[PDB]
């Protein structure tokens, strides 16, 4: 059966991508609340810098710094939402590997068992344990399979949908403080 | 005494930290964006990475076409830091060099002032060389020092009306600096906040065509 020997090449390799992509996913998004940070940090700015001021301008800069205050908030938001869907996704499915690879390393183990008995004849158990273990692995490496392309499908979906949601809350925040001043 | 100049100038160099304090902050924003830039086109790399490994040709497929979602928007994210420095951040950069040329008027103010000063106390040592002369018994040194203090007398007059005209020069720079900051202010501002709403905009479209790609994961 060479499902289990192309099953253990695979698994190897794509735990250093799944890891690899973990740790990727998690600097962006540790990278999209510093600059979620500096929005706060420039609405705080400008807030204070409206203070002292003619009037005619003064009110315009309150409407850019209470713009940043919220767009912080949507950005803090992305952030999170992005761990949750990706780097916890490419999380899950780094240990889930490093699980169906314990589940090979057993099996094998068994097979020897198998094979030792299968060179000599009274202990034929070790087939019948090889075969308990060979077909179990197999129905849950099958399993596991399945539950990842349906986690990844459900995340990508999801993920796609909360992109689509911040970014038309920021388009409509933005266009709304655009109008206005366009229209003073 | 004026205490207006005095009072106008603490403004001035008041506005000017507040300008410095909201242009760095804005510095950090332009290198944290480009930082994510970069960590984003990292993690687009990755991804198309994971494709080529995955043995499910849908996942590698969607997975693949997710990078290149990910590859648009770390441009996105530079040109928007790009904008953020180019438009906003040199645009407060311009403002602070305009208020340090407002700031080199009133220390201009003060020069002059100082040499009108510096005029006066060369005017008395001139007055007090003719009244030690008074006493003497020579009538050419004596008209040579009343001769300097009618030129001196004109020098300080000089220096005077040039205290006066340079006060006015710094009046007339402010008003000048106030006025042209209320009337280009308000659209330099709806540039930029138009530069965000495109990548908003550009941003939701990446994703609502990718989302099609998602849902046909079989």
């Amino acid at each position: 059966d060479d499902f289990f020997e192309q099953e253990k090449n695979f698994l190897i390799n794509y735990y250093n991508r799944i890891k690899d992509s973990c740790v990727k996913a998690d600097k962006m998004t540790r990278s999209h609340k510093n600059v979620a940070d500096d929005y706060i940090h420039t609405a705080a700015c400008l807030h204070s810098l409206a203070l002292e001021e003619p009037t005619v301008i003064k009110k315009y800069l309150l409407k850019v710094a209470e713009l940043f205050e919220k767009l912080r908030k949507v950005e803090g938001r992305v952030s999170s939402d992005e761990d949750l869907k990706l780097t916890e996704l490419l999380r899950y499915y780094m240990l889930n590997i490093e699980a169906a690879k314990d589940l090979l390393y057993r099996r094998t183990k068994a097979l020897i068992d198998y094979e030792n008995s299968n060179k000599a004849l009274h202990q034929q158990e070790c087939c019948q344990k090889f075969e308990q273990l060979s077909e179990s692995a197999k129905e849950e490496l099958i399993n596991f399979k399945r539950k990842r392309v349906a986690a990844f499908r459900k995340n990508l979906i999801e993920m796609s949908e909360l992109e689509i949601k911040h970014a038309r809350n920021n388009v409509s925040l933005l266009q709304s403080c655009i109008d206005l001043f366009k229209n003073n | 005494s004026d205490i207006w100049f005095e009072e106008k100038l603490q403004e001035v160099e008041c506005e000017e930290q507040r300008l410095r304090k909201l242009h760095a902050v804005v510095e950090t924003l332009v290198n944290h964006r480009k930082e994510l830039a970069l960590n984003t086109a990292q993690f687009a790399k990755s991804l198309a990475m994971l494709g080529s490994s995955e043995d499910n040709t849908a996942l590698s497929r969607a997975l693949s076409q997710l990078a290149e979602v990910e590859e648009k928007i770390e441009q996105l994210h530079q040109e928007q830091a790009n904008n953020d420095f180019f438009l906003l951040a040199e645009l407060l950069s311009d403002y602070i060099r305009l208020l340090a040329i407002v700031r080199a008027a009133f220390d201009q103010r003060m020069k002059t002032w100082q040499r009108w000063q510096d005029a006066q106390a060369t005017l008395q040592k001139k007055r007090e060389a003719e009244a030690r002369l008074l006493w003497a018994n020579k009538p050419d040194k004596l008209q040579q020092a009343k001769d300097e203090i009618l030129e001196w007398e004109s020098r300080v007059t000089q220096y005077e009306r040039d205290f006066e005209r340079i006060s006015t020069v710094v009046r007339k720079e402010v008003i000048r600096f106030e006025k042209e900051k209320s009337k280009d202010f308000k659209n330099h501002v709806i540039k930029y906040l138009e530069t965000l709403l495109y990548s908003q905009q550009q941003l939701a479209k990446y994703w609502e065509a990718f989302l099609p790609e998602a849902k046909a994961i079989s």
